[PDB]
């Protein structure tokens, strides 16, 4: 069977370049292979270029991307990558059609600053973005600063997981590591949440050192030895 | 309290001698920034080598003479200040020994 | 006898997200048996028009065409033409619309300004400004949200892009909003969000409240012989 | 045939102190030896109409008629009439322009705002904002004076009076001045003088400096 | 092989503004080789396993041999008027006492005011 | 200083009598919230009728006896407190006359 | 941190060499006024050339050797101080490299 | 910022060259007393010639090269210090250009 990855929200939102990719797996390496994408309506579809390499373990791999308009995918029309092999004359159909129906549960985004019990150690400041409450289970968190998204490699995130309360909810996590000094010097490091139920499909929160209630000082110096204990 | 006042030359390498205490696991060679009263950890046993010193420093501990030795390879003008070494989770509370560094070129 | 053609607009594209293109016909007598169709850069088949408009108040006919396009081919700079075959005119009227490009693409900078206190004394209302500066090209979108629910458009008002005296060809815009000081003196975030093409995520927002200053006041008492 | 008459604007009157009105003749061919004159309600004559506008190369004709008058005559309710004669249109043309009586008058409120802290963090420039709100009708003249000397008119931008969203009949306007941050941080003082025909002296000035609005930090208390 | 460092965080300030619930996070990092699990006890009584949700050991962004894990728990908003301190705990083989109970309370956290009252006297020598 | 201690009935309408001063254009009938020491303008000559009182109150000024009368149509428990009336831009620094209101039902 | 301290002669022109970093769009050559602890931007990628330096300086970026070069044409006594170059919106919190300038006449 | 470092001889006269700015009417040649951080106006366009300099100094303005020239007739040891020239009502917040004077005898 030839694998075909349906366009995920993390792919149609990262580069704004939604494309269809089907990868041949669990097959044998042979030439004279025709890989393309077919349309139910029958309209012409550009053949994806950039053929993959050959697996040294005697496995065939063919990859490609075709540029489409995201409205067609959002409408619900199917996508099929038809792969024909010499050893397998029967064509393989990969129905890549988005499921219909969207859950009604906008996500709530909360932030938490690094603990001072780690700041005094002066090793690293870990900031967490607690994406919570999104349904259906699809979210694409990204950390950005200085007006550009920080290389995602610097941060890590977790997959959606259930709750022990209410029918239909999901939660997430994210950790960004930055030396305490850089965190103390400045840097906001805002967090963003990309869920398909938001008013503009994008929502973001931000924290820093001075994100808390201002603290006043009630200094009460006393120089009279008679006064005081 | 004690100062090695270690000296060296531009390029090459220089070894910093600091005491290795017991009942203290985290051992660090903090650099006294002395800017806003803050010291930044250059190296630690928890595995954190500052970016400016990445791939140029190492920390080897061996309780033979109760000493841990830290070597700094290469040298730059920037490498000419105070590197207080100490232990404990808190960094600006340890600094058991103070040392100074310079460049001869 | 002139036909006005509306290319797809950034504001409608971002708001409705149902990209539409429409050209309307003016200065035509109230006749019938007139068909309107759209053509692409290659003049391909289009979708049937709907929502026929009513005649102008000065007793002249009016109609609007409807079709659908995509950003991936609109942004290429290719032309678009709608075919109108008026009965009176033997020669059909054709209007061409296209996507311009090549302008600088710096990111807009957004700042919010809290209301002045001399306004916060008569205790009727306050105004909050959201200054968007140093952005090219035009066609930017601004709307205001209160705790997720967008505000009714009848409340706030927005300016129009205008050049920058100290920047060649870089535009500038304003946006204000009025809320009762009573509501203001209790609490709300009052987010201002800007939608521009040059932004990496195309959307940024900055929010401000009444407790965004107050830099750690201090009270010192030199108690002595007391 | 299209002839435009432009009644004097309060902004121009306050800017030039030389109130003037223009009878612009357009929609005609570039024909010379034209006759244009301004006359009063009773048919009197006015001064000579010098500085005739040049013809345009796009097959359009331009002519202007200027009548030097004082302000009390114009604002007393007296009506003016423009006389235009041409070979193409030998029939005399008459146009009437005057003040639109029957409107309420209200005084604006001026609020001057300092630059944003984030804009100052860039350590480059700064923008002072003047917000004029609640004035009716729509004829406000805004100017900026640094030290009694008006700054170049190309340094600031003023907005047309858009109707107030909640208050019907009243309007609001904005004026932004872009200055260098270095100047603002040295204590340079800026003021926003606004002229409206409903103000007591028809003039009102509000100023702002780096120390304006800053709050108290220390509260020393000597108890004995 | 290093000591598994652990931390705990309180609920967000803006989270305490909808009046539904609150979350407390106990972060466990290090523990090479990855051998940890957390049990959230309160007043010495273990809570139900359905409340806290531990997921998995995950390698640190730069992982020579180190790893990390995250575990949260859900409480009720109205119960924070008393705290109860909702203690966390970790377990690993590279620990001399194989337990590092970690707990926080509404009282613990960021001080919103600092009422310093220093006094000067010539009779404090004994500091009764 | 003076208190009308005006009284009324649930429903119907009640008229508030307050002095109309000269050399003061803004005339208001502020409601003494007395919460955090702040008074919210219910009505003004600048045209601002609070949302809770929209379409139920009016302000008519006539310098016959140096008096301006404000009428409140309908009545609710909420309408049973202090409505200090005054003049000037600062609402909290005016309140020339204080009055009280209640409900009889 | 490094100090090119590139020198020059009165008149002519002198080229300032500064590192061109990545993931930082705004690149500036701030002048360390060192008056009230404030640094004023001389040039930037956002297009701001100080009035005193208008028409005499330019900034060209080319990521060949990760370097951006800034040229100062003409020279005056005023042009004899520190011009810390850096990146980021905050000008005072960048200053990646420090340099010195003088005049030989 | 700029320093003319003008020099002269005892007796005779010496001309001080200072820039004549626009949008600034008051033009002065203040003397930097540098005692308690205060500068005393020697001459101004408002017509104020210090008593010690009465009848010995003059100020002529002509916007030909955007320059105003001030001449000091006679000379005394006292005339050997700093005379910062500037504009604006505040004398201490102007001092656009600084200059020094001495005596050769
Ligand atoms: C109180 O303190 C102030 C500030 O130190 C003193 O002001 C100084 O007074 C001297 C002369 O006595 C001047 O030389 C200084 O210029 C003043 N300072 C400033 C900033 O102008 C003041 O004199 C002190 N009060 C008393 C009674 O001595
Ligand atoms: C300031 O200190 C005094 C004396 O202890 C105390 O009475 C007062 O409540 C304090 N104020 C605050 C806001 O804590
Ligand atoms: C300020 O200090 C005085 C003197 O100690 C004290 O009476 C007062 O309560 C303090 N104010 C606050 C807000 O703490
Ligand atoms: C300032 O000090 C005075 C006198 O001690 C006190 O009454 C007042 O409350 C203080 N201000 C604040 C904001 O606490
Ligand atoms: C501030 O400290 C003084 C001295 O201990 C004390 O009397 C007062 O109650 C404190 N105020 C508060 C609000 O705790």
């Amino acid at each position: 069977r030839v694998f075909a990855i349906p366009p995920s929200f993390a792919s149609i939102f990262l580069t704004k370049s939604t494309k269809l990719t089907c990868l041949v797996t669990d097959l044998t390496t042979y030439d004279s292979v025709t890989i393309s994408w077919t349309r139910q309506n029958g309209e012409a579809v550009k053949t994806h270029t950039n053929i993959s390499e050959s697996h040294p373990n005697a496995t065939f791999s063919a990859v490609g991307e075709a540029s489409i308009c995201e409205d067609d995918w959002n409408s619900g029309e199917r996508f099929t990558c038809t792969v024909t092999h010499t050893d397998l004359p029967s064509p393989l159909k990969q129905t890549i059609s988005r499921p219909k129906g969207v859950a009604l549960h906008r996500p709530d985004v909360y932030l938490l600053p690094p603990a001072r019990e780690q700041l005094n150690l002066r090793e690293s400041a870990t900031i967490t973005c607690l994406v919570t409450g999104f349904s259906p289970a699809d979210v694409f968190v990204q950390w950005m600063q200085r007006g550009q998204p920080l290389s995602p490699e610097k941060y890590v995130t977790s997959a959606p997981m259930p709750e022990p309360q209410a029918p239909g909810r999901y939660f997430a996590h994210s950790i960004l590591t930055v030396s305490e000094e850089e965190w103390n010097t400045g840097e906001t490091y805002t967090c963003v949440v990309a869920h398909e139920a938001l008013p503009n499909r994008v929502t973001e929160r931000t924290v820093d050192k001075s994100t808390g209630k201002p603290t006043l000082y009630n200094v009460s110096l006393v120089m009279s030895d008679t006064a005081g204990t | 309290l004690p100062e090695v006042k270690v000296e060296g030359e531009l390029g090459g390498s220089v070894t910093i001698k600091c005491p290795l205490p017991e009942m203290h696991v985290r051992i660090y060679l903090c650099r006294e920034m002395a800017g806003s009263g803050t010291c930044g950890t250059v190296v630690s046993t928890t595995n954190f080598i500052k970016a400016e010193y990445k791939g140029r420093v190492t920390l080897k501990q061996y309780p033979r003479k109760n000493l841990f030795l830290v070597e700094v390879t290469q040298l730059t003008e920037s490498d000419s200040g105070v590197y207080a070494c100490g232990a404990g989770m808190n960094t600006d509370r340890g600094k058991t020994q103070k040392v100074t560094l310079n460049v001869h070129s």
